[PDB]
């Protein structure tokens, strides 16, 4: 089957650089043209960077024109994308995709991408506070970290049913979500409850047991 | 009369899949009308006038044709269109179905869930002794069953029934009954019900002992 | 040599680069009348329907219904260096359609003589629309307006009518039913509703009818015709 | 809406002679072509007669010319088809469908049919026989034996249970019927909630009810 | 550039609903590709050339437009239908998406 496998995204401060690389198995690499295309946090897709099936000729908008430059090598069927100058708007998840000629020039093949964060903020873990006080609710407060992701669990995992794990926002340059979990009066606080924030940016980890006020 | 050929007799395919059937015609016909048949339920008006599609009946089903020739097809061959389908005519008394299209899909090789049932003690105070053998939710359809009491064969006294794909999941089932004097019932310990399906190389048995 | 419009520009009224103004040529095509022009055209092709397009000439039948008095066909011819234009439709006569309208928008650039709007009748119902024809000789033009299916494809095909007995009515080409020879057809479409209709030009061998059926949605509905002779 | 209810079906004996009605509602019945339309047990549909709007003209295939009568009293709105000198190839499912001139006499709409059997056995009432043993879910069963003839109606718990149920279709032992069927739920209802099939046989006027208990 | 307008912005429907999606193009454009988002994972190629379905997609779907109007139809509209589409297209430098039209459901 065919495959296409993003890698090399992260956290680059202002004005930096990075190179971003695609792995394509399951077809013939070099008889279509690859492209880079992006997701803004709006959701909206945009076109990085196309190149042809031998490599020769290549195309940027001007939004990005000279600052990145795209790449392939046919023998070791990769797609590579070098991004210099990078500001805080290229901030995306860069898909790496295919197109044919016969075939109208359709995407027909997306990988899972890889995010690129364009920031200077510092690296900061997170602050994990409970809250507590028929289905009871729960919730699980996790606040002031950087950058994303964060994974809430309950219970590690068994507890699924019934949590809402809600988006992270900008406070100030720090991210701020919460994980709303509701059980029925019965099991709590009987049985315990607890929330497990991790934060692999920081190497942090927090299992933060829910009581009542 | 009018004599309605309708090809092919089991028509197998995947979900998605461009199909068509055909209802040649004896004579020259003007018209043919197709309805489609489910178990359990009388015939359902489907295409109307040879191409005039019946009030629900999805976009993806087609009629076309002409003289000796008509034919149904379907464009993306959705599970719920597993059913049996005739043509009918009426150029010409006396108006004649087809003998029919049964419309098999492809699904996930499933195993059958058997089941095998000893007789019930109700019935052995009557004198009588019949194990029962299920074999339900199956793929594909092709599927063998023989009963092994104390290993040897007994296929005298063997009634096997079948159901047609069903329309939700597109599996088969299948039940099995080997009836028994009481007496000859007593007489052996081991009752093994043996089934052969393309699912394993080696036959998916179930056998109750008497203890 | 009667019925024949000649626009003569190359090397049975002969027109020529006279009777054209500023180098048009307006052309009013009565329904009975044909069009030969000789010239070279421009792009080979033309008439922005029958037409013959051969060699250096072109020829152009009148079609039996116009709905726009504004829609023509227009050639363009290249003789001595020069470069002369031809505008042909025919003449605008509003002729009614002698038929069932069974759709509900009243915006339509078609006049039907009945009208039986479809969605007000009864669901899983066959109600029954009746138009009938009685001249010596006929110039009309019978069709529908369904906004639905159609069966069968009419008035190509149309349904034999209605049995006393208990035998089987089937389709049967208009041409063989009526026995008439250049039946004229046409066809058109306003949104969702359709238009087919067929034109009749002259008298008939034998009365005849013939029937039509529209469905829309739960709803059906048939139109009967029958026109009538000797 | 419209509706066609057919009734009069069972087992007649070699040779004689039943009358099957149908009941119409919901439409003029005095504006469309009935018709009778029986189903082999080669599960082939074959016209066996049909009738005007007015119920003047009617038509019977060769097959059955003569010895079958179909006829309609538009007042009552009612179809019947009088069969005399039935034989044993008779013997199907008998549907009751009409259609319109004006629909190209499409069949747009049939009726549940009425099971007819033409055979010299016995009427013979069912033995029901509850299939149970002695670890997610649970199938259990019920077996209908010895009887004559279909139709028969096996439903589980009065027919509140519906999912998971196979009821297989009949088949011929000696000259009596015989089929089953099963009824698939999860381990949590087997020792705690009853599960009943509820077989009923009309033509013996019978109806029973086995609740599956574990064999002991 | 072309400019891709999708509406509405959000299609609220209940099972069965006939809906139809709208993508609006500043200029003329030949085609319109269109690509099936669910999340979780990246975009799918689901109508191909205005009109032809990629594969697997079921029947019910319909592309229909040309110039600066194109659409995508639903006949019957499924639980498993529920995401974002997003046309697409290159008549000119640079191919432009759309801004998706979400398909929400009813309950
Ligand atoms: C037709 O055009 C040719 C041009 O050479 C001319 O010789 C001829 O006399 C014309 N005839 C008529 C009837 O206009
Ligand atoms: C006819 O009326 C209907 C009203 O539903 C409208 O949708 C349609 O656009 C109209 N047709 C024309 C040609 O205006």
């Amino acid at each position: 089957d065919v495959k296409l496998v993003e890698s090399g995204g992260g956290l680059v401060k202002l004005g930096g650089s990075l190179k971003l690389s695609c792995a394509a198995s399951g077809f013939t690499f070099s008889s279509y043209y690859m492209s880079w295309v992006r997701q803004t946090p709006e959701k909206r897709l945009e076109l990085v960077a196309a190149i042809n099936n031998n490599g020769g000729s290549t195309y940027y908008p001007d939004t990005v024109k000279g600052r990145f430059t795209i790449s392939r090598d046919n023998a070791k069927n990769t797609l590579n994308l070098q991004m210099n100058s990078l500001k805080s708007e290229d901030t995306a998840l860069y898909y790496c995709t295919r197109q044919h000629y016969g075939n109208l020039y359709f995407f027909d093949y997306w990988g899972q991408g890889t995010t690129l964060t364009v920031s200077s903020a510092k690296t900061t873990p997170p602050s994990v506070y409970p809250l507590a006080p028929s289905m009871v609710t729960l919730g699980c407060l996790v606040k002031g970290y950087f950058p994303e992701p964060v994974t809430v669990t309950w219970n590690s995992g068994s507890l699924s049913s019934g949590v809402h794990t809600f988006p992270a926002v900008l406070e100030s340059d720090l991210y701020t979500l919460s994980s709303s979990v509701t059980v029925p009066s019965s099991p709590w606080p009987s049985e315990t409850v607890t929330c497990n924030v991790a934060h692999p940016a920081s190497s942090t980890k927090v299992d933060k047991k829910i009581v009542p006020r | 009369q009018i004599v309605l050929s309708q090809s092919p007799a089991i028509l197998s395919a995947s979900p998605g899949e461009k199909v068509t059937m055909t209802c040649r015609a004896s004579s020259s016909v003007t018209y043919i009308h197709w309805y489609q048949q489910k178990p359990g339920s009388s015939p359902k008006p489907w295409i109307q006038a040879t191409s005039s599609l019946a009030s629900g009946v999805p976009a993806r089903f087609s009629g076309s044709g002409s003289g000796t020739s008509y034919s149904l097809s379907i464009s993306r061959v959705e599970a719920e269109d597993a059913a049996t389908y005739y043509c009918q005519q009426w150029s010409s008394n006396p108006l004649t179905f087809g003998a029919g299209t049964k419309l098999e899909l492809k699904r996930a090789d499933a195993a059958p869930t058997v089941s095998i049932f000893p007789p019930s003690s109700e019935q052995l105070t009557s004198g009588g002794a019949s194990v029962v053998c299920f074999l339900n939710n199956f793929y594909p359809k092709d599927i063998n069953v023989k009963w092994k009491i104390d290993g040897s064969e007994r296929q005298n006294g063997v009634l096997n029934s079948w159901t047609d794909q069903d329309s939700k999941d597109s599996t088969y089932s299948m039940s099995s009954t080997l009836t028994l004097t009481k007496d000859e019932y007593e007489r052996h310990n081991s009752y093994t019900c043996e089934a052969t399906h393309k699912t394993s190389t080696s036959p998916i048995v179930k056998s109750f002992n008497r203890n | 040599p009667h019925n024949i419009l000649f626009t003569n520009l190359t090397n049975p009224k002969t027109y020529n680069e006279s009777n054209f103004v500023s180098n048009v040529l307006e052309v009013e095509l009565n329904d009975g009348e044909l069009f030969v022009l000789a010239c070279e055209l421009i792009n080979k092709k033309c008439f922005q329907n029958k037409i013959i397009y051969h060699k250096n000439l072109t020829i152009f039948k009148a079609p039996f219904y116009v709905t726009s008095k504004d829609v023509n066909t227009e050639c363009t011819c290249k003789f001595k260096n020069n470069n002369y234009k031809i505008v042909l439709k025919p003449k605008y006569e509003k002729k009614v359609i002698h038929g069932c309208n069974f759709s509900s928008n009243v915006s339509s650039k078609h006049t039907f003589t009945d009208s039986l709007d479809i969605s007000l009748v009864d669901d899983s119902a066959h109600i029954s629309c009746n138009v009938h024809l009685s001249e010596p000789k006929y110039n009309h033009l019978v069709g529908l307006n369904c906004p639905g299916d159609i069966i069968p494809d009419c008035f190509f095909q149309v349904y034999q009518p209605e049995s006393e007995e208990l035998e089987p009515s089937n389709i049967v080409y208009l041409d063989s039913q009526i026995n008439i020879g250049d039946i004229e057809y046409y066809e058109d479409a306003e949104g969702d509703d359709k238009i087919k209709l067929f034109g009749i030009v002259g008298s008939i061998p034998k009365t005849t009818s013939f029937t039509c059926i529209c469905k829309k949605d739960k709803k059906s509905a048939y139109m009967t015709v029958t026109i009538d002779s000797a």
